[PDB]
């Protein structure tokens, strides 16, 4: 059993519940926390 | 659409960081003169 | 006596089945062998019959007076006795001319003796017996590809006792006689050039016999495989393509990452075949009259 | 990526628990529940031959050197390049191989082939681990090994490779090449075989399965079958490996001095003991 | 002659080789299709070659490979993921349709030739191949399901001749109704056999042979191919059957 | 449900709503975004 | 038209770069000039 | 479930930290300078 | 038996009964295991 | 038939220019007159 | 449901449409810049 | 038929002239007389 | 009818002007009396 | 029946004495003191 | 009517007019007796 | 009978009346002797 169109599955309306969730704020729960997490990994140890 | 939301996408972000960060970790273990405690033996 | 139908696997046996007649011959095929239904369940059981005349009476002839050959330089050291002879069935050895007569066939039967009549009847043992699988591969109208494995196999036999050490005028250059004698030359052209490591071609001789265990490894495991289906009769699967042919088009894709045919899978089995040793033919061709060393070929050529 | 036939065998499933949570194909290549364990694997184990470049000197493939830990060290590990570093790639590797053997499986059970392909690939890790697990465990420590490489341990199995004097005298050697020579006996002909039926000598028809009875016969005199020559295929390069292994689970355990001196115990006999004869005498 | 010479019409000429060869290899299946019927997106590194001569075996005309690739046996999947890569499923029972593990094509129909003037397989009660005289004799055997349950009697034996093998259990119902069954997938133990890869209340889904003679090539994809379909699927998903899918050791 | 001929899929819009709203996920972040991180480079450190 | 990328864009297009990315991260350090990190302790 | 529960953290996580605490045990118990359980004797 | 959104599943709240007590308690001690042996280990004996 | 189109200008002829870039470059940069990269301090 | 003879394609007109977009244009820019990105370097350095 | 062309000179013919072409030129570039291009040092 | 003819005796036929003449090619090229194309000095 | 009247008695008869004979031979031959073919010369 | 006549005398025919010659082309050349081509300065 | 006759007639001339030459061709030009083509100079 199978839908038509655009786009399945899915799900609208699931564009801004899955695939923003998990998908978007994934560039979050990593880009974001490389920002304060990389703050000291520059200077250890490339400047010895 | 299409590809997993309820599968592929907490898994897809488990197995392929720890493929590109852990197994990256190695190379710049390939070093023993840097390394974070082989200084002391250098 | 009857013939037992044990669960399963099967059997029927076969009765009196010779085979085709086109070309070949069928009286000399005098009579069709006693079968051996060994518990023929697994494989086959089945003999006879065969192709006989002077085509064949001369393989069997001077491999018999080539093997009759060496055989008594066995019982010549023995001391006359048969308690010996199995006790050095292989101690024994047996050479010819000395590295100072060589091409000389003046050596007599006491010292360089009897090496020179087993390499002549062994020169109709293999020049039939190669227009055998050239021309029985025709008894029918079939091709000839069974003897171009075998004209690039008595090849490592063109250069070991035939066009090394003669013209390079030594029949010490060619390999002695039996069981533990040539065993002391296969560990003799090895402290002398050098550890023929470094020569490729001999060494890449060798990476065409490594692969005959990762081409059969797989062969006699899948073919084993796809049988559930019907792909062990190899002649309805090749352009009628088999449901055996759609259980293995699609494994070796999916897993190494490349797939053959019915018509493929002997392409590259007999391409690991033929060149065994003609890169060992070329791999033992090299070694002679170019650089005598292997580790002074392998700082010249190798790294520049 | 899927052949013109590849519509139909199309189905998810064959991985053991859990789901398709890993059976996702990536191409032509089948990327299963070991198939991002064997990315993982791959992904980790090309550097452990670069690992061992910027220590030993040599970056370049001819002279990588990641050599076997030391032969007295004990039940533990090594230094970091000579046996630590060997000891990383011992899982990477072996982690592998079998992240891919039972793979297989994971395209044997989607189907419904025969079981003997996963088996064939377990030879393969009976004579490689006949090099890790076997010889090295016991005698001491992981020192009786071989270095990685492509060259290293080929200068490894030339000098250091006369220790048990001269090899061919072993005699589960001997028979680990007696099915080594004859591996390539029936393939030069099985190979052969199924050319000359389709293309016979220029418009000829195609042969019959009974064209095998007129000419394997017509050569040799045996006649197994045409499934007799995969089930002789098979007796030919399996069998190089654990046999191979024999002479390599009783060589320098059992026998670590010269195998020419084994061949000295076929003459020790009450019949010819004190009666020498031929060569010798 | 030389001491850098030879190789250098090795690496150019026998490396010429891998590209003439994988070609040869890369023949049936190809041309690439996707997923319905459809010009690929691509072929790959070693682009295929147009058939050559291919005379055939028992003067069956013409037929050129790589041959058949197209839509012409039935085919239905409801697709659950539309982009490439991810697996379909069947629409009613996967053992209905017979799309995923039982695996077909449609062939002509002609038994397989061999020789002498007569099809490749067939039976003892009609190619009088090898009877019973002296002793008690096997033949005439109950047999059991996957479901570890009675299913029919196999009573007679299906010979052969260049090869010497017997090839197939004529399962013969109740009914009447023959139900064939391959080979190189059933052990017998002891004094019945036991089957484990269809139940014993799945037989009937394979069709019976029109004819009790003639082996023709339509048919010899589905009655050794049914076999695989109850080997991928059967039987989701707790009880007994998985003592009876795990473990084990033939 | 079975599909057709050329060119399925393919198509529309689950080409243009999904494939071509995947696919610059890797031809603009990587090929002009990385001309930003040419900036820390293409002056560290080929001129010496 | 044709061709995949709800499967191919998601975890198999990302790291083709990564196959040419991180393939010359390696050559660009190992270098007893350029290094940018490892040569600047001596 | 987002993730699986009693599949992939109950002994498959218990592979996690295990596939990283003995491939490194092998570098630190290791070492040519470091041991100290080893080099007591000589 | 599944549902619709997200995670659903999941499976709200079994995305807060499961993913709690061997999610976070877990991960939780295994960073009240880990932290604390470093405490052993930093010093003794890398410095030599 | 023969060749297509949308599937080798993405990952296979990107490794086909990048593969007789090395070729071309691992030849150029070693000759005891070029280099353009570490001759450039001393 | 597929295709038919040699080629199909093809075709007329469906060779023009998915044969000169990446394969005509696609190696023009290419040979563009394999001239333009080539005669800042035709001088520098064959010469010294 | 027996042979192609679609496929030996779209695909073959036009490697056929980078096959022949690097092949001889450094075997004319080992052999030390030409040179030819090496204009820099000098 | 013989051996191919639209097959054998064109494409194959290329082998006669290329292994044949490339191994008659290979001692010659090397020999200090021949060269004919290492001559420069005079 | 049980024997061979025809089978043995003749074409069975001929390798026995043949086989009973033949390593028997080669055994006290030319022995270095006997040879009763080797000695009616010096 | 027990062998061949059309296979021989074209595939056949290169075994006694070509190997025949180029094995023994090597040994003729080779001879410092008569060179033709290795004639130069002589 | 046993055997046909009128199609091995072209290859027992073939490559037959040869197979008794090359290797009587080889034994009485190996002596410096005679040769007859190396010494009809001088
Ligand atoms: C180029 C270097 C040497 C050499 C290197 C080696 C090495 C290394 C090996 C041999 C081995 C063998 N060589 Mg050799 N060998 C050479 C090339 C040849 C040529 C040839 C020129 O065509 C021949 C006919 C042979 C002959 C043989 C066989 C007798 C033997 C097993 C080969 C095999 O696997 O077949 C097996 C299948 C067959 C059908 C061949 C039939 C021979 C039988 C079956 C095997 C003989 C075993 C034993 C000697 C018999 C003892 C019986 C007693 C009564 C108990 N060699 C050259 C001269 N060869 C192997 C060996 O074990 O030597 C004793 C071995 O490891
Ligand atoms: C001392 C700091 C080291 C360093 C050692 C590491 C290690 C180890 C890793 C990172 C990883 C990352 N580093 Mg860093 N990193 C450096 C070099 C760089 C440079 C650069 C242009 O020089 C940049 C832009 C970055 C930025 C990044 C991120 C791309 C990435 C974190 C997750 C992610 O993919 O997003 N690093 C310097 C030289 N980098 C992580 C990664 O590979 O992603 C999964 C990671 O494991
Ligand atoms: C220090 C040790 C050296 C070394 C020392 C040597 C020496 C010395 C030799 C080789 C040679 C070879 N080495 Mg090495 N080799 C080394 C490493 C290896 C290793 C490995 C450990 O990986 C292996 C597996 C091998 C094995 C090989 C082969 C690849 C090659 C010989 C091919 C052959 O025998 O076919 C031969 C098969 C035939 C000629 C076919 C037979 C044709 C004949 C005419 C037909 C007669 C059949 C007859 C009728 C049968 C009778 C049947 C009866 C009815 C029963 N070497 C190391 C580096 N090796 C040999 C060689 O030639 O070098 C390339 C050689 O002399
Ligand atoms: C004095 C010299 C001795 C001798 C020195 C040695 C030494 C030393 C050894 C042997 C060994 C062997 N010798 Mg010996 N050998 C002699 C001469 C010979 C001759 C010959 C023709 O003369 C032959 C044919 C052989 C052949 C043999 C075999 C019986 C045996 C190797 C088994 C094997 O390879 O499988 C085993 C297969 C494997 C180990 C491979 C494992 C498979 C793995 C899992 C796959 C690897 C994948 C890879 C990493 C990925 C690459 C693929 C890419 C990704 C594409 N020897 C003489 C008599 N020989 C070896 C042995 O017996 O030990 C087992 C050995 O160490
Ligand atoms: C003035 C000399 C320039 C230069 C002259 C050229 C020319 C000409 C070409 C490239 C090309 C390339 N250069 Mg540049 N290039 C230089 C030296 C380098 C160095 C180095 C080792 O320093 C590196 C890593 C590179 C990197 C690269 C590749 C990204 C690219 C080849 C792509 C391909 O597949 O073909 N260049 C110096 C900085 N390079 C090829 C390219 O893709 O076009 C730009 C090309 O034609
Ligand atoms: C330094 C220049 C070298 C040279 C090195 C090359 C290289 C490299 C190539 C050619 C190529 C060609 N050369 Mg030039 N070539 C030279 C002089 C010759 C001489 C001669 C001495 O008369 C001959 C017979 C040839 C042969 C040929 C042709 C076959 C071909 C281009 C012409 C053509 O299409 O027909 N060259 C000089 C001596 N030649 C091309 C070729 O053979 O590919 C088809 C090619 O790649
Ligand atoms: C008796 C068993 C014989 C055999 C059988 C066999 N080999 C097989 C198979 C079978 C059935 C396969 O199905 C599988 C295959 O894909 O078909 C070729 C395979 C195979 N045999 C291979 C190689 C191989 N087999 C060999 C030998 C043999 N194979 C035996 C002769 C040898 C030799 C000459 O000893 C080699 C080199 C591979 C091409 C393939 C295995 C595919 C595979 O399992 O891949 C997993 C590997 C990774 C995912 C890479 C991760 C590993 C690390 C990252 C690095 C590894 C470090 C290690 C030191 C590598 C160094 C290699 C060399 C420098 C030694
Ligand atoms: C590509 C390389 C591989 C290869 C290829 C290859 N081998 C081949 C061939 C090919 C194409 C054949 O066509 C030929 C063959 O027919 O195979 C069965 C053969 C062959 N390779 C063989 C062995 C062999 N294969 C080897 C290996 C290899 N061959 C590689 C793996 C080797 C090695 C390693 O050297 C050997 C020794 C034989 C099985 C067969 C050669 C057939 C042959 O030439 O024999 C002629 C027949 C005789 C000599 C009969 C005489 C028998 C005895 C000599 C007399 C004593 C017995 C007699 C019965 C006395 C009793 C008296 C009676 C009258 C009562
Ligand atoms: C179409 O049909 C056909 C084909 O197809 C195309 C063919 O290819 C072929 C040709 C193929 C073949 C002829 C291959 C056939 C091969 C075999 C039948 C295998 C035979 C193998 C042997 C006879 C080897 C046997 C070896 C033995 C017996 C060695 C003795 C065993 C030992 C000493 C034990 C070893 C254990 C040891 C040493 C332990 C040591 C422990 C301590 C020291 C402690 C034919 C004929 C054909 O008809
Ligand atoms: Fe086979």
């Amino acid at each position: 059993a199978d839908k038509s169109d655009l786009g399945y599955t899915g799900l609208t309306d699931e564009q801004a519940q899955e695939l923003h969730s998990v998908y978007m704020s994934g560039l979050w729960l990593f880009s974001a926390v490389a920002i304060v997490a990389h703050l000291a990994v520059y200077i250890w140890r490339p400047w010895f | 659409w299409m590809i997993f939301d309820p599968r592929r996408v907490f898994v897809a972000q488990g197995v392929f960081l720890f493929l590109l960060a852990v197994m990256i970790h190695l190379i710049l273990l390939s070093t023993p003169s840097y390394n974070w405690l082989e200084i002391s033996a250098a | 006596a009857e013939y037992q139908n044990i669960f399963s696997q099967v059997q029927v046996r076969g009765p009196a089945d010779l085979g085709m007649t086109e070309d070949v011959n069928l009286a000399n095929r005098s009579g069709v062998g006693p079968f051996s239904t060994l518990l023929g369940w697994f494989g086959n059981a089945q003999l006879g019959p065969i192709y006989l005349g002077s085509l064949g009476v001369l393989s069997l002839f001077s491999g018999l007076m080539w093997f009759f050959t060496i055989g008594i330089w066995f019982w010549y050291q023995a001391g006359w006795n048969p308690a010996v002879f199995l006790r050095d069935l292989f101690f024994f050895s047996l050479e010819p001319p000395a590295p100072e007569y060589g091409l000389s066939f003046a050596a007599p039967l006491k010292e360089g003796g009897l090496w020179l009549i087993a390499s002549f009847f062994m020169f109709v043992a293999v020049w039939s017996w190669w227009g055998r699988t050239y021309l029985r591969a025709q008894a029918l109208g079939m091709g000839k590809h069974t003897a171009w494995a075998f004209l690039s196999a008595i090849w490592l036999w063109m250069v070991l006792g035939f066009i090394r050490p003669i013209l390079m005028g030594s029949w010490s250059e060619a390999v002695p006689y039996g069981i533990f004698s040539h065993l002391d030359w296969t560990n003799n052209f090895s402290l002398v050039h050098g550890n023929l490591f470094y020569n490729p071609f001999h060494g890449l001789s060798i990476a065409f016999l490594y692969g005959s265990a990762l081409l059969f490894a797989m062969h006699g495991a899948t073919i084993l495989a796809v049988s559930r289906f019907g792909g062990e009769r190899e002649l309805e699967q090749i352009a009628d393509r088999g449901t055996a042919a759609e259980r293995a088009a699609l494994f070796w894709r999916w897993t190494m990452g490349f797939n053959a045919t019915m018509e493929g899978i002997h392409r590259w089995a007999i391409w690991m075949a033929v060149l065994v040793t003609l890169t060992g033919g070329i791999g033992i061709l090299l070694s002679g009259t170019v650089v005598d060393n292997w580790y002074v070929w392998g700082q010249n050529h190798g790294m520049a | 990526a899927l052949l013109s036939f590849e519509r139909k065998y199309r189905v998810p499933g064959g991985t053991l628990v859990g789901g398709n949570l890993f059976d996702f194909w990536v191409g032509p290549f089948y990327v299963g529940f070991f198939g991002v364990a064997t990315f993982f694997f791959a992904a980790l184990g090309i550097i452990l031959i670069a690992w061992s470049a910027v220590l030993q000197g040599t970056w370049n493939p001819q002279l990588i050197s990641v050599y076997p830990p030391a032969l007295e060290y004990g039940l533990g590990g090594a230094p970091l390049a000579k046996g630590g570093l060997w000891q990383i790639i011992t899982i990477c590797a072996t982690g592998a191989f079998v992240s891919w053997a039972l793979r297989e499986v994971e395209i044997c059970r989607k189907l419904g082939i025969g079981y003997h392909i996963p088996f064939a690939f377990a030879f393969a890790i009976l004579a490689y681990l006949t090099l890790v697990l076997f010889r090295p465990v016991m005698m001491g420590a992981w020192g009786y090994a071989f270095p990685y490489g492509i060259w290293t341990h080929l200068d490894w199995v030339s000098n250091t490779g006369y220790t048990y004097g001269n090899f061919h005298y072993n005699p589960a050697h001997m028979i680990a090449i007696s099915f080594f020579f004859t591996n390539a006996l029936a393939l030069a002909l099985h190979g052969a075989l199924v050319l000359s039926a389709a293309n016979p000598e220029k418009g000829k028809e195609m042969r019959t399965p009974d064209h095998e009875d007129t000419f394997f016969r017509d050569l040799v005199g045996y006649s197994i079958g045409t499934l007799g020559i995969h089930r002789l295929g098979l007796l030919l390069s399996l069998s190089a490996v654990f046999f191979s292994a024999l002479c390599m689970i009783i060589t320098g355990t059992i026998w670590f001095d010269q195998w020419v001196d084994w061949w000295q115990w076929w003459v020790k006999l009450p019949w010819w003991a004190n009666i020498p004869g031929g060569i010798n005498g | 002659d030389l001491a850098s010479l030879a190789i250098y019409s090795f690496w150019i000429f026998l490396a010429g080789l891998i590209y003439y060869l994988q070609t040869e290899n890369m023949r049936e299946g190809y041309p690439l299709e996707n997923e319905d019927g459809t010009p690929a997106a691509n072929q790959g590194p070693f682009p295929l070659p147009k058939p050559k001569t291919f005379i055939l075996p028992h003067g069956r005309g013409t037929l050129t490979v790589p041959g058949p690739e197209s839509e012409d046996r039935p085919i239905a999947l409801a697709r659950t993921a539309v982009s490439e890569g991810f697996p379909h499923a069947p629409t009613g029972d996967p053992m209905k349709d017979g799309v995923g593990p039982a695996s077909w094509v449609a062939r002509r129909d002609l038994p397989e030739l061999d020789g002498h003037g007569h099809n490749k397989i067939k039976p003892m009660k009609a190619a009088a191949g090898f009877h019973v005289s002296a002793g008690k004799n096997p033949i005439g055997l109950p047999v059991r399901g996957c479901d570890l349950e009675i299913a029919g009697k196999v009573v007679d034996i299906w010979v052969d001749i260049p090869e010497q093998m017997a090839r197939f259990l004529e399962v013969e119902l109740k009914d009447g109704s023959t139900r064939l069954l391959p080979m190189q997938m059933v052990k017998v133990q002891s004094n019945r056999v036991h089957v484990n890869a269809l139940s014993s209340d799945l037989f009937a889904g394979i069709p019976t042979i029109k004819s009790p003679t003639e082996v023709t090539l339509l048919e010899e994809d589905k009655i050794c191919g049914y076999v695989a379909g109850g080997l991928m699927y059967a039987a989701p998903k707790r009880k007994s059957v998985v003592a009876a899918m795990l473990a084990e050791y033939a």
